[PDB]
């Protein structure tokens, strides 16, 4: 159910906690939300993902898009870029 | 004018002269 | 002073004009006293070198005699060796390309004359692979010599047995370095070693070894023939003998001519070679020893004798004595910038200070040519420059820092204006 | 490769139960002397603390790296 | 870098010697930190005597007790280090 | 006999002839900041982060590689030997990708600490950085090699401690990348030690990728039971489940190394 | 903005929390990305210092404007990743405005 | 908010909720981490 | 510097020294001290290139076997030096020297001339694969500043036009008089010898006794 497949077993009693209450979960899951964003087709071997917004984003990092097969993915945003 | 193997082949020719190995 | 006589010059075959082959060499009488000299013994030969006062002749001008002497210590059961670097990579150096191509023999007897001085079992000549044709010339010459019996067992009538080999370089400036020539000879990657295990002590293949600029090996037979005194007389004090001078760039007749070392610079371009293109007034700067040495502007170019002592007083190095001249028609900021590009495309990357430092100066230098960088950045490069100068495993990092230091030292106002020019147009 | 944390002797009490907590899954411990690690400069002083406080002790001798001979020349040995 | 006046490190140092001389039976060590603070160290028996001299001496009146504390160095045989700070 | 006397800041330590300058400082107790020098790996001199200043000498010397000589005073903390570290650390950091909150050698970094202790507080590298394509060296070691400080301890271990002789340097300049030229996995026992021996977090462990962070890990010293060499090991446990087993040094049994199986 | 949670589990928000409030355990997500399996701020333990706001490199954990979250039961005050992420989604518009106003200062 | 609206980011809620504490929508804390020590399930086939 | 196996460039391309080449390899090994065959890596690897300009990964592997050296070692040497192609290369493979000495004597012009002459941009090769243009660094021969190395030959002291002439010679026919296509002989003073004007000396001259 949750982001990590956290689902109390059919016999676990913490399910009593959810009795007469809502088990809080978020419909918007990141694993999926990042996928939607398309691969950025940059034209330089190495590009940088400042995180969007500079100081309001994530530490700046340079990605090597040299591997033709795969696409570079910022360890921070998850945004992907291909040459 | 010299061929691509000039250096190597010339050397081989010199092998006979080349003093014994260590 | 200067004005060496052609008669007292060493490579008469310079500029060709005489068969680089043996015959022409016999008329030159290059192989005249070779048997006798070797018969004299290792010590006597090395002694003549000391008397000569001959310095390096290659990159750093270490006293040749003392250096070679370091392997005149008794053999410890490992064959001693001779390595004659002919990489000739320092930008501006065609100095060596001559002896190798024009007068291969002089170097062949230089090798055996030098060999008995160090008691080397054999000599390997690392001519840069770029010069394939050059190689063709020397082993033809080496082949002639053995056919004659001048080299090999029974070398020139001497019980001494010396074998000379030629090794292919593969387009690396660093291969030139003394510890790195060895590793290329050893077959590993061309990465210099640290000096604590000195080259004589740990040799190639762990056998004592010594490395000489081809010019240094070539003059040793003629210096023994002419005697140290004749040679030592030509130079100024410590700086001695006559060193070939290659003048390239912004000069009317660029050429390599050998002249009395300690020859005034304003004169070198004036008497041999040719006048500074556009008049001596059109001299922005000159780099006396090649790319590694700092360029000197026209303040000293007027009166600077080109001897290593005089240059070190001037803060520049005689080096390979390659004179590169820059008229007032050149963007020095870009001239030196390509030399830093020359060093980023070439340093081995073994040591942290050169690897990142040379790349760091390249990035800053490219911005400096554009003028994008602010004025405060200029003194930073200075600080980046000396971090690289004293911390590097080899001298190339030493060499990369000096041109940067020269540009800031004498042309700081021009770089500031390029700084200013870009800021104004926004 | 720093050795500044291998200098002073420490005496540490034996580890005890760390059961998972049902409500949040946090680790839970019933042993008070667990997180306590006292630092003593010398082996003799630490042994003294155990004796007067009455805790049992089992001292482990310091083991320091043995001297190792190194020299850059070796790597370029004729025959290694 | 903090500004340091050596006037104090000299004044306090001298006083330290003065106290030590006057109370040599108990003063073991007298040091001035690099922070210009004196720290006479006394044998436990000198608690009464050293304090009294400081509370009632014309050339060293130390009327109020800022604090009494005890660091605990377990390694140290004498575990506690009673520290009395006076003004 | 065979006991030169060298002074480390005037402490007259005495060392067997042959001891390096770094080793001389160790017996006094001082520790030269070092990268690319491991006790049981050959001296290489790649980093030059250990430059010290023997007294009355024009240039600073390489600690890990300079045979000490009689009389020398090391001046390890000399204003000079600090510029010789404040300026090297400038370089290692310049091409470094700042993903320290990705680098799981976060608190286990000999490059942040040697930077927080022996280096400067800022940066002047206003230029751009470099990036090196990663490599799937294996299923145990995750080589995020854009982190590599080209210290060549891997290429040594992979040749000297283990006889793999596969890892090697490729190219020259600032794009010397120390990865297998063709993609052949580094398959050998003793493989995981590369993780422990790379001070940078370029190549680290793939199973223990992001499960923890070292300050939290409670470290209990125990014995290897997988094999009969009985190698000493430290089991790093967080909140009661083991997170990592890494080696702890036993001169006689496992001297800083452990098998691929038992970690 | 894309929808990928900012936290990358560096876990120094846990390191600098004065009260030991934040508990983080992580594992590489299927995507291969670094993410926190469990992020639990115990608000009763938290003393609202705001250092976590300070420490985060990606600034994933922020001190949100709402002060009215009084709860009938003690358990509700303990917060897991889903409540905080939901709290983040609800107040993101104002949090973004607040960070926008104060980032130059920091 | 009318004058300068806020930034919309295609995850932010459209219906924001008040204190749900007394109502059954309330957060009930739970560990989101999966099991750690999986166990050997016996063999169901009689030996 | 990564060899991602490709159908063309990968070991499926079998490599083996022609019988003659192997003979050459043997001599090369003889020069070096016995027990130090590994030292012949560079020379042998070059011979491989002589055989096949591409010098494919397979070739590198063969070199290793022939010299009984770890495969990685061959790779290191190949990826370190620059005279090794490690890819397919043009029949002519011209290289233009662009260090400051040459540039100061207008090397850039030559490169530009070639770019359009060749119709191919630097770092690239002609469609017929006849010519590959590379901006190489100091190739020595600086005195004859304007200079380029076509294949092994060194064409020097060239004015833009000269190259076009040379390229044409290469494009139709062969052996286009390789060398400095200028009035100067080698690196002599262009106008006239500043020295060495007089005849050379003779054996024994000014020799110290013995
Ligand atoms: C980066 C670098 C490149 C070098 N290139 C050359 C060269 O091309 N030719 C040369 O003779 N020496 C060169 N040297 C100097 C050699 O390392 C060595 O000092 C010299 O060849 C010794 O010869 P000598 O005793 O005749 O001076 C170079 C040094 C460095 C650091
Ligand atoms: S290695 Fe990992 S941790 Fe150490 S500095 Fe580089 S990134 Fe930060
Ligand atoms: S990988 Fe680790 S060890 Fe191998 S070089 Fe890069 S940093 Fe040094
Ligand atoms: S919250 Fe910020 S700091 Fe705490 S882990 Fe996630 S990212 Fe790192
Ligand atoms: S440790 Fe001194 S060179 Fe790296
Ligand atoms: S720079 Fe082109 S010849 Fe040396
Ligand atoms: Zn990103």
């Amino acid at each position: 159910i949750t982001h990590t497949g956290q689902v109390y077993d059919e016999k676990d009693y913490r399910r009593v906690r959810f009795v007469d209450r809502q088990k809080e979960v978020n419909e918007n899951f990141a694993i999926d939300l990042i996928a939607q964003q398309p691969v950025n087709e940059v034209e330089h071997r190495i590009i940088a993902c400042d995180g969007g917004g500079g100081a309001l984003g994530h530490p700046k990092v340079y990605i090597n898009l040299d591997k033709e097969t795969k696409t570079g993915t910022c360890g921070y945003c998850g945004l992907q870029f291909k040459q | 004018d010299y061929n691509t193997y000039t250096f190597l082949d010339l050397n081989l020719d010199l092998s006979k002269f080349r003093l014994p190995q260590p | 002073f200067g004005s060496l006589k052609d008669e007292d010059r060493i490579f008469t075959n310079l500029y060709g004009r005489h068969d680089w082959r043996l015959k022409g060499a016999l008329r030159r009488g290059d192989w005249y006293k070779t048997k006798e000299i070797l018969l004299k013994g290792p010590d006597w030969i090395l002694g003549e070198m000391k008397t000569s006062g001959l310095r390096g002749r290659g990159g750093a001008g270490f006293p040749t005699g003392l250096k070679w002497s370091f392997m005149n210590k008794p053999s410890d059961g490992r064959p001693k060796y001779l390595v004659v670097n002919a990489d000739e990579g320092e930008p501006g150096t065609c100095k060596d390309r001559e002896i190798m191509r024009h007068d291969p023999h002089k170097l062949v007897e230089g090798c055996l004359v030098g060999g008995r001085a160090m008691g080397a079992r054999a000599a390997y000549i690392y001519i840069r692979g770029e010069f394939y044709n050059e190689a063709s010339n020397l082993q033809v010459a080496i082949r002639e010599a053995y056919e004659a019996g001048l080299i090999g067992k029974n070398a020139c009538g001497s019980d001494y047995d010396f074998d000379v080999f030629v090794v292919r370089g593969a387009g690396a400036y660093i291969c030139g370095e003394e510890t790195a020539l060895i590793e290329s000879i050893e077959g590993k990657q061309g990465k210099p070693r640290l000096k604590p295990p000195f080259p004589a002590d740990v040799g190639v293949f762990g056998c004592p070894t010594t490395v000489a600029n081809v010019e240094t090996v070539a003059v040793s037979p003629t210096i023994c023939r002419r005697g140290g005194t004749w040679f030592a007389g030509f130079g100024r004090e410590r700086n001695s003998g006559t060193k070939l001078f290659n003048i390239s760039g912004h000069v009317n007749h660029p050429c390599t001519v050998e002249e009395e070392m300690s020859v005034p610079l304003k004169e070198l371009i004036e008497k041999h070679a040719g006048g500074v293109t556009g008049g001596w007034d059109n001299l922005l700067a000159v780099i006396p020893g090649g790319s590694s040495t700092p360029l000197i502007p026209k303040s000293v170019c007027e009166t600077v004798l080109m001897d290593f002592d005089a240059l070190v007083q001037a803060q520049t190095g005689l080096g390979t004595a390659a004179v590169i001249v820059m008229d007032r028609s050149t963007d020095i900021v870009k001239a030196i910038a390509r030399l830093i590009e020359f060093y980023k495309h070439e340093s081995c990357g073994q040591c942290t200070p050169c690897r990142e430092g040379v790349d760091w100066m390249n990035k800053v230098m490219a911005r400096f040519v554009k003028g994008d960088a602010r004025p405060a950045e200029i003194d930073s490069l200075w600080e980046i420059s000396k971090q690289i100068e004293g911390h590097t495993i080899c001298a190339l990092g030493d060499g990369a820092a000096w041109p940067v230091q020269g540009l800031i030292r004498h042309f700081r106002p021009e770089l500031e204006d390029r700084m200013q020019r870009f800021a104004q147009q926004h | 490769s720093g050795v500044n944390n291998t200098k002073k002797w420490k005496m540490e009490f034996d580890t005890r139960e760390r059961w998972e907590n049902p409500l949040m899954g946090w680790a839970s411990t019933a042993d008070p002397l667990s997180n306590m690690v006292l630092t003593f400069s010398a082996k003799e002083d630490a042994i003294a603390f155990a004796e007067k406080n009455g805790w049992s002790y089992d001292v482990e001798e310091k083991k320091v790296p043995k001297p190792k001979s190194k020299s850059y020349g070796a790597n370029f040995s004729w025959n290694k | 870098v903090r500004p340091r006046s050596d006037v104090t490190h000299k004044q306090l140092s001298a006083f330290g010697e003065y106290v030590a001389e006057i109370l040599p039976k108990y003063v073991q060590q007298v040091q001035v930190s690099c922070l210009d603070e004196l720290e006479i160290c006394i044998h436990p028996d000198g608690v009464i005597p050293t304090l009294t001299f400081l509370r009632d001496h014309t050339n060293a009146q130390f009327k109020s007790l800022a604090d009494l504390t005890a660091v605990d160095v377990p390694t140290r045989q004498n575990r506690f280090e009673i520290v009395y700070n006076l003004l | 006999s065979n006991l030169i006397e060298v002074f480390v800041d005037g402490q007259s330590v005495m060392v067997e002839p042959g001891t390096t300058v770094l080793q001389a400082c160790e017996k006094v107790g001082m520790q030269i900041p070092r990268f690319c020098y491991h006790e049981r790996l050959s001296v290489a001199g790649n980093c030059r982060m250990c430059l010290v200043e023997i007294e009355k000498a024009p240039k600073v010397v390489a600690a890990c590689a300079m045979p000490v000589m009689k009389g020398w005073n090391i001046l390890t903390n000399s204003e000079k030997s600090k510029k010789a570290r404040e300026g090297v650390m400038e370089f290692l950091l310049a091409n470094h990708p700042l993903d320290c909150p990705i680098c799981d050698q976060g608190g286990e970094c000999d490059l942040q600490d040697q930077s927080m202790m022996f280096g400067s507080d800022r940066s002047r590298f206003l230029e751009g950085k470099r990036a090196v394509e990663d490599k799937n060296i294996g299923p145990l070691v995750k080589t995020i090699m854009t982190r590599c400080i080209q210290c060549t301890r891997c290429i040594r271990f992979a040749s000297e401690i283990a006889g793999v002789d596969d890892l090697g340097t490729t190219g020259r300049g600032n794009d010397m990348q120390v990865g297998t030229y063709i993609e052949k996995m580094f398959m050998s026992e003793l493989s995981g030690n590369v993780i422990d021996i790379c001070p940078v977090g370029a190549l680290t462990s793939k199973p223990y990728a992001f499960t923890a962070r070292p300050w939290e890990t409670r470290k209990t010293e125990s014995i290897d039971v997988m094999d009969a060499v009985g190698s000493n090991i430290v089991v790093s446990t967080r909140t009661g489940e083991v997170m990592r087993i890494l080696p702890r040094m036993h001169e006689d049994i496992n001297e800083e190394w452990i098998s691929d199986k038992t970690r | 903005p894309s929808g990928e949670e900012r936290c990358i589990a560096c876990k120094l928000c846990e390191a600098i929390c004065p009260a030991q409030a934040i508990t983080i355990e992580a594992e590489p997500r299927a995507d291969g990305s670094r993410r926190t399996t469990r992020y639990d701020i115990d608000m009763t333990k938290c003393i609202y210092c705001g250092f976590c706001q300070e420490a985060c490199p990606v600034d994933a954990i922020v001190e949100g404007p709402n002060f009215e979250f009084s709860t009938e039961t003690h358990e509700e005050l303990l917060y897991n990743k889903e409540k905080l992420l939901n709290n983040g989604d609800k107040w993101e518009a104002e949090i973004a405005a607040n960070i926008q106003a104060d980032y130059l200062y920091r | 908010p009318t004058t300068n609206p806020p930034t919309a980011r295609k995850f932010i809620w459209t219906n924001h909720k008040f204190n749900v504490s007394a109502t059954p929508e309330q957060y009930v804390p739970y560990s989101t981490t999966r099991k750690k020590i999986h166990e050997w399930v016996p063999p169901s086939t009689p030996y | 510097f990564v060899h991602r196996d490709t159908p063309e460039n990968n070991p499926d391309t079998p490599f083996d020294f022609t019988p003659e080449n192997y003979k050459r390899i043997e001599a090369i090994v003889k020069n070096y001290p016995e027990g130090h065959q590994a030292a012949a890596v560079l020379p042998v690897l070059d011979l491989a290139q002589r055989q096949n300009g591409w010098l494919p990964i397979s070739a590198m592997n063969k070199v290793a076997e022939v010299l009984q050296v770890p495969p990685m070692r061959v790779y290191e040497v190949a990826t370190f030096y620059t005279m090794y192609n490690r890819k397919p290369v043009g029949k002519y493979h011209i290289q233009v020297c662009t260090t400051t000495p040459c540039m100061l004597r207008d090397s850039d012009s030559i490169l530009e001339t070639l770019q359009r002459k060749l119709g191919i941009k630097v770092g690239e090769t002609t469609p017929d694969k006849l010519f590959t243009l590379i901006e190489v660094e100091c190739l020595g021969a600086c005195v004859n500043a304007p200079m380029v190395q076509i294949n092994d030959n060194y064409y020097e002291d060239l004015t833009p036009k000269d190259i076009e002439e040379i390229i044409d010679e290469l494009k139709a026919g062969k052996v286009p008089k390789p060398g400095p296509r200028s009035g100067r002989f080698c690196c002599e003073p262009a106008g006239g010898l500043t020295s060495l004007t007089e005849p050379p000396k003779g054996p024994g001259f000014g020799v110290q006794a013995g």
